[PDB]
DNA sequence: TTTTTTTATGTACTCGTAGTGTCTGC
DNA sequence: GCAGACACTACGAGTACATA
């Protein structure tokens, strides 16, 4: 049993080789001239958002420290160590779940033990995540180590939070930023590994999940699985709209204009329209800051519109040919604002009349 | 006593689930986005009877193999369960510390495990992120379930690492249809309870049941006293309790519908009670309603939030605040960005 | 129909009882976890206490005509009520709706019950391995490795043993990053290779569950918990899901330099220099030259110990540093007139091993400041 | 030059004489004439913010006092006991990790092996690191032996947040403020490392560097090392300007320039560009702050610019000399309001964008014009 | 250990006779009527601020009560017990760090040595130094002592915080209550010690020490002493100003001095300074809007001053008695609504300074 | 003349109990 | 032995304090 559990795609498709990494050049560059030249440290803090491969670069530069082969940039992936920490049995590597061992006990105990030899590889890599978990006593238990290591021990930390690290424990390590992936990256890592399964998609599809991933392949990785558990296996556009959240119709723009005019009877029916037929709340308030950054953009510079969606944007000329400046700015705050007060609503819909209701009290009268 | 009330709305759902479990492929992590009493636990209790079930058939649980047997009796050791403690309403960080170590070990009945969390909306910040890489790489043959109010309330680390179910409400007929079987009371009360309880059938349901019905009449008539004359104080014996959110809500939805009804909505949250709502609409102007409004959230909001915190001094504090706005040439605070 | 007949001699159980009763109602956890199963099979009353991880089943012989089945009862209770009636005692125990009455002459009490079927237990299942261990062999082979248990680390797959059956041999590894320990003895069985790993709860249990050599040990592995039989006892606990690593690979490969000494005296000189050793970095650094081994320790307050040993050594001088506490340990283990060391490398484990006999292992990870 | 195996630039380069330290004049000074006269008190305090020389002092200073020859502030670099004591696990310094021993159960192990005469040397010197970690217990133990403490035994008490220690602990010692270094001294200090380590650097990646490191050597020589690592071996402005994931100005003053001159079609040019660069958008905004707090700064006080920023300086000068402070006010608020607002707009390019929108729209001297009526 | 002058003038000047204590008059005549009147207790407990003569006053007692020449205030200084006091250890004068002896295992054994006659003097005499440190069931043990004392025994007990102590142990010891050392009282000590220590000093220095005191007579002879290592064994004014300055950790008085004075350079240059120690920027302003808070306070009503900011007692009453409420509202408005936008700020450094920058607008200098 | 306190997690400390190593006249 | 005696070590509980 090759690990059945494995079908889950966050899980198979991990990178095991610094080349399988997508994105990330920066981090990548600087650890690949730093194994070749020699210029090795022994604390390394890969910080960054959630979902962008930081555990899993950690892995590979333990894979790479730790190669028969010797301190190699590309790991083999098929020596005897590269086998056993794929396996995870690896004794020289420790991987410390931070955020369950936060005692300081754990922490002074792992600490006492550092002075013995590694059993078979050169390194005895120190995987912390979670880092930001830790008690302040285990932060401050950390210190002399971090500072001055035996030659045979490497700390290899990843945190999704480097704010809340104490200063002491930030100034003693490698600070990689693991910049977030952008909509190409995460796109094109999709439509590789789908193809690579054989699994049905198009590039519809794929576009749609890259930008509503917000910036994460796990994100968009645990989407895909999700419109593939939905779809009966195909990554069908119909369905991953359905799914994620999508305005087909024109009625974000029929609110924004309702709302602009101060027409408060047509914003209450379209609201009550969209949701007769199950709006995603938080969906249509980013089309609306959308359509209101376009026609902001439009009213500042003439062309340079919503030329891809020509039906809608000729209205938008009209819009931005009617309503000064300071308004569109105002509106868009407020949408903003109840997009970022909707979670702090006892309902979604109800969070949405309220960010309506306060865009209408601006101009009431007009 | 209340138990696995299977309900008709999770039949194209649920039905559905246990396919992506049938073929194997199922992703170890459910995060169940559905509304309080909506039938999130009962769909979470029925996919784990399929999963930890050792001869299971179709759809459903045999009921005959011991798995079962241990399942209906409540005592499993292939079955964990994250509960806030007795008297707390809170999930702590040693219960989740608990079970994750657990899980290092094999199933003991040579079957699959399950590990169930009530309500990931009560994780501490502590308790979900001990939960977080457990949720990311579990054993062979582990199953996590979650469910939640709101899954972008949830940490933004553990969210990531699930697969996100989303239980659609069933259409306000089908539920008004539904409710008027199992309740034999007016349509427009009945309309109004499912209005308020988000188009979830279940809440409008247990609110019907329970006496917050009662509270909700009660309410309503100290509304109509308080109105004409500002006495809003009296509000407070008919808002203080336990249940406190709750009641706030349904004032903050009584002036949803008078901004609706001055700015002429189709439809209202409240159609029960059209009187009440005509008041607040002709006595109050809008611009002060507005901030009633925003004023009665933000105190639901800061009731619910944080743990600890004193319903009278807030309450009391909040009519008083009220009553103040209702004098006039009073300022009135505006949202901050 | 409520037969539930069970007639048992009072002496005979009161051993078992507390046996299985162990780790019995304690915890709160589950009011069915603090409660013992009573059952009627193959002429024999079995009594199980588990608390859901932890199983133990105990099978005492029957006295008079009994009526099959099954019942849960609490445990203290049982464990009381016959624990103070005066020698022998005719107990007797019937079923009355959810009740259990207990008779012996002028003294019936009562304790409400739970149905069998809700109480957590293993049926039969297919074992991947079975061993028939005489007692002193798997004494002798949990006792020389135990000390190499990990005590709750990080790793969670080093929490235990490795039994790893192959061939007619039987080998169990400990080890926990530092310290590692072998030991194969023969079975004159062939079993199909396999490897477990049973947690350091599980083995501890098991090390306090056997002895005389009259009554010989049954093993059943399967693929999610394990199984010892001694004598009329049961004992049942779960496996660990990680995977142990491959112990061949950890012994050191091409052990150049060779030293033979005396057990007896390498184990008073390693103590003798421990006493001045460090409180809680008990290290030595030992030198090795032609025929001479000098240990030397030190502590913070520079009381410095040293040495010097008569040994057999064919290799050129060298030094290594290793902890005293694990050294001794392994020492101690090796109830042996002659120790073999084999050094490799100043930066290289140490192996440790009976130079008379070619059937344990031990390394020690040398210490690097 | 020899660089065996690179052994960390922070290591390798610790101070090992009172020469050697970057400039922490007002206690380097104290601690030689102190030494200089005998003036040896039994027990101070090092306090000061991360990566300063606190315990390099405390090393040099147990250098000072374990020294073969007489007690002076220039150690010597032959000495058995100062090579020890440069190696480590010196038989006199006691390096107390206080984090790993703040239980009073060591505390009281400690002081009941501090009568023990020294084996070699003079003074037992007691070098407790992160002292503040201590229990309150342990405090109270260490209170009378740091009131009345053998003849022959110092010490050496480093931490990061004084104030933590109970207020009689910092009566009964010596306090010693180690202030951060200044951005000159953090250039000078690294273009000494880099020269002795034969690594090509250039002026303007040195000043990046020593400004990111926010006044802490430690930080500025990490940051050097992860630069040699992003760099083939060798310094240079646009590695250095990459991995510090920023503009270096100019880029940002170009931006703000159109910002003030209401000029959107340059300002969204600008942004175009900086998208083709693929800069964090949250660094647009917050280098804008920055320099908008700058010409703040100018605006209050003449003396307000720092050489780091003289390579624009005439070019900021100038904004200081148009923009009343008033519109600066309203400029930094929109601006720090669009950078509250950015998590959450639909995308972090359209959040930057309508928080220039919103700046230029909002301009009081050259507002949007209203469209038609 | 190397020339006379190694010893530490917090030990060396330590007081032999009642003559040297200083300040302490309300204990020191009390003792010394006791002593000759006859009046006694069976056990005396000493309390009050940190480096005040607890201590020194608990060791003058065991000499005083414990010279041969009978129990009298001042002891002779010339015999064999009372040079055994000081010099060496004598045997009836058992001292006892309670801190290090806080479980009741060795105060069982401190108890069992009190049923044993005196050595040498009439009086067994116990001096535990902080005694709020004991154990609970090592103060159950002492009550039991202290409820049938014999009468060759006293007990001496010296604290800090009293208020730590069971109420039964207060009930039966006549606590002494030592009060903080006035500045003039310090000045003239330190001024008696730096005279008589052949080391020069400047009346300004002296006084700049006496106020940094902060009341404890431990700290001016601490930084006397430091004083004297930052220079050329000279306590020169412009050195002792420098090391107050390199350790003053007042800047939010400071800055709010400066601040509401319209001095924007002072300002400025304090926020350098602020930033030369690394102190926290969110504390500075938390500390800073405590100070306008109690400022409003105190211009409310005098009585707002406590004995918890005796330090800056003047300094704030003067900056409340010569600045309008109405400043002092605008200026909190201010500094609330600039922490309030501190964390979004490109560094705390700047936000601060903006915010102060901000203050600094309302009503401006010419 | 009887009346008033928020949590969740962690870190020490001090004491009795509780279980076990070991070894000395029993 | 040996088991008791004694030594010693560990765990729990109860209490106290810190932090956000
Ligand atoms: N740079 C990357 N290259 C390839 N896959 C990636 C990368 N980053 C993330 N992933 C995908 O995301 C999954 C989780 O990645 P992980 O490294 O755990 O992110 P994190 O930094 O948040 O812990 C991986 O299993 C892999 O599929
Ligand atoms: N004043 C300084 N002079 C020279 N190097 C310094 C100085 N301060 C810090 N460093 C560098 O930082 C490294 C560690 O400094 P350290 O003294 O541990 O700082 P900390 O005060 O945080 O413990 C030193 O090896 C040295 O290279
Ligand atoms: N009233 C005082 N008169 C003279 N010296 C004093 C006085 N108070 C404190 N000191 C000085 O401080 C040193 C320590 O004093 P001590 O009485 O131990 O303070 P504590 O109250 O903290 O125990 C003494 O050696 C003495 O030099
Ligand atoms: F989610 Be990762 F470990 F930052
Ligand atoms: F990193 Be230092 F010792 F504060
Ligand atoms: F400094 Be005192 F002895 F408490
Ligand atoms: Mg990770
Ligand atoms: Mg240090
Ligand atoms: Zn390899
Ligand atoms: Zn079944
Ligand atoms: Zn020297
Ligand atoms: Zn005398």
């Amino acid at each position: 049993g090759p690990h059945m559990s494995y079908q889950v795609l966050a899980r198979k498709w991990r990178p095991q080789t610094f080349a399988d990494v997508v994105g990330q050049e920066h981090v990548l560059t600087a650890l690949a001239n730093g194994l070749s030249l020699g210029r090795i440290h022994h604390a390394y803090l890969f910080s960054g958002t959630r979902g962008v491969g930081k555990t899993s670069i950690a892995r590979l530069l333990a894979k790479g420290l730790n190669c028969e082969t010797g301190i190699t940039a590309t790991p083999c992936g098929v020596c005897d160590n590269c086998r056993e920490i794929e396996q995870g049995r690896f004794v020289d590597l420790i991987e410390i779940d931070a955020a369950s061992r936060t005692k300081v006990e754990d922490t002074r105990d792992l600490l006492d033990n550092v002075q013995y030899a590694p059993a078979r590889g050169r390194f005895k890599v120190y995987l912390i995540d979670e880092v930001h978990m830790l008690s302040r006593h285990s932060f401050n238990a950390l210190l002399k180590t971090l500072e001055e290591p035996p030659e045979h021990v490497k700390f290899l930390l990843a945190t999704t939070d480097p704010q809340k690290l104490p200063v002491t424990i930030l100034s003693r390590c490698l600070q990689f930023h693991l910049k977030a992936l952008d909509v190409e990256q995460i796109r094109h890592q999709l439509e590789h590994i789908l193809n690579e399964e054989h699994i049905a998609h198009e590039p519809r599809a794929l576009q749609l999940l890259a930008r509503a991933a917000e910036g994460s392949l796990r994100d968009a990785l645990s989407l895909t699985d999700q419109a593939i558990a939905s779809g009966d296996g195909q990554v069908s556009t119909q369905a991953v709209s359905a799914m994620l959240g999508t305005l087909d119709d024109d009625q974000a723009l029929s609110l924004v204009e309702a709302m602009v005019e101060a027409n408060g009877e047509r914003v209450m029916a379209l609201i009550n329209e969209a949701a007769a037929r199950g709006i995603e709340w938080e969906a249509l308030l980013v089309e609306m800051l959308g359509l209101l950054h376009r026609i902001a953009m439009v009213q500042l510079s003439p062309a340079a519109l919503g030329n891809d969606m020509a039906a809608i944007e000729l209205r938008m000329r009209e819009l931005a040919r009617t309503i000064p400046p300071t308004d569109i700015q105002l509106y868009y705050q407020t949408l903003l604002i109840g997009r970022k007060e909707l979670p702090y609503a006892p309902d979604r819909r109800m969070g949405v009349e309220m960010t309506l209701l306060r865009a209408l009290a601006f101009h009431p009268r007009m | 006593g209340p138990h696995m009330r299977w309900y008709p709305w999770l039949r194209p759902d649920f039905e559905k689930l246990v396919a992506s479990y049938q073929a194997g492929r199922g992703h170890h992590a459910l995060l169940i986005q559905a509304l309080p009493g909506m039938g999130d636990d009962a769909l979470i209790y029925a996919l784990s009877r399929y999963l930890l079930c050792q001869q299971p058939q179709g759809h459903k649980s045999c009921g005959h193999c011991r798995g079962c047997q241990l399942m209906q009796a409540g005592t499993h050791p292939d079955y964990y369960t994250l509960a806030p403690e007795k008297g707390k309403n809170t999930l702590g960080v040693d219960a989740v510390r608990e079970v994750t170590e657990k899980l290092n070990e094999h199933a003991r009945l040579g079957g699959a495990k399950v590990v169930w969390v009530t309500d990931a909306a009560l994780l501490t910040d502590a308790a979900a992120n001990a939960l977080l890489k457990t949720l990311e790489e579990p054993p062979a043959e582990t199953w996590f379930f979650l469910a939640t109010r709101e899954p972008e309330r949830l940490l933004a680390t553990l969210r990531s690492r699930c697969r996100l179910h989303y239980l659609a409400p069933p259409p306000e007929q089908y539920a008004v249809t539904w409710l008027s079987r199992e309740v034999t009371m007016s349509q427009d009360a009945l309309l109004a309870a499912l209005r308020l309880s988000a188009g979830s059938p279940g809440a409008a349901l247990a609110l019907f049941q329970g006496d917050n019905w009662q509270a909700r009449e009660t309410l309503c008539q100290a509304l109509a006293y308080s109105v004409p004359s500002g006495d809003w104080y009296s509000l407070l014996a008919a808002l203080n309790h336990e249940q406190a959110p709750a009641r706030l809500h349904w004032l903050a939805t009584l002036l949803m519908d008078a901004l609706k009804r001055h700015h002429g909505a189709a439809q209202v949250t409240n159609v029960d009670v059209p009187g009440l709502v005509a008041e607040l609409a002709n006595h109050l102007s809008p611009s002060r309603l507005q901030a009633i409004l925003g004023d009665v959230c933000h105190i639901r909001e800061q009731l619910m939030s944080v743990t600890g915190i004193n319903r009278e001094l807030l309450i009391t504090d909040l009519l008083l605040r009220i009553e103040h706005y209702l004098q006039p040439g009073v300022v009135l605070p505006v949202p901050h960005l | 129909g409520p037969h539930m007949k069970f007639t048992v001699e009072r002496e005979h159980l009161l051993k078992p009882l507390q046996q299985v009763s162990g780790p019995l109602g304690g915890r709160p956890t589950l009011p069915i976890l603090g409660n013992l199963l009573l059952q009627v099979a193959d002429g024999t009353l079995s009594l199980t206490g588990t608390d859901l991880e932890m199983e133990m089943v105990a099978r005492v012989a029957l006295v008079q005509p009994h009526e099959p089945g099954a019942t849960t009862v609490p445990a203290r209770k049982f464990f009381d009520i016959c624990r103070g009636l005066p020698e022998g005692a005719e107990i007797a125990v019937q079923l009355e709706g959810e009740r259990m009455l207990v008779r012996s002459g002028r003294s019936r009490f009562s304790l409400s019950t739970l149905p069998a079927a809700d109480f957590p237990n293993l049926d039969d299942w297919q074992s991947e391995v079975e061993f028939t261990l005489p007692q002193a062999t798997m004494k002798r082979l949990i006792e020389a490795t135990q000390f190499s248990m990990a005590h709750q680390d990080v790793r969670y797959y080093l929490n235990g043993m490795l039994f790893e059956t192959e061939g007619e041999e039987l080998r169990t590894v400990a080890t926990d990053g530092h310290r590692l320990a072998v030991c194969s003895m023969p079975i004159g069985q062939s079993l199909p290779s396999h490897s477990v790993i049973v947690p350091r709860k599980g083995v501890i249990e098991l090390m306090r569950m056997l002895d005389g050599g009259d009554n010989p040990l049954r093993v059943q592995i399967g693929s999610n918990n394990i199984r010892a039989h001694v004598g009329d006892f049961i004992f049942t606990s779960k496996l660990v899901d990680g995977r142990f690593p491959d112990y061949r690979r950890v012994l050191p490969k091409n052990p150049d330099k060779h030293l033979e000494a005396g057990c007896d005296l390498l184990k008073q000189a390693f103590a003798r220099a421990a006493i001045l050793s460090n409180e809680k970095f008990r290290g030595v650094r030992l030198y090795v030259s032609e025929n001479q081994l000098k240990i030397t320790a030190n502590n913070p307050e520079q009381e410095e110990a040293e040495e010097i040993l008569d040994v057999t050594y064919s290799g050129a001088e060298m030094e290594i540093g290793f902890n005293v506490s694990y050294v001794l340990d392994v020492l101690n283990a090796l109830k042996c007139e002659n120790v073999r060391m084999m050094l490799t490398d100043s930066v290289s484990s140490v192996q440790i091993e009976d130079a008379a006999s070619q059937s344990a292992a031990y390394v020690v990870m040398p210490m690097r400041l």
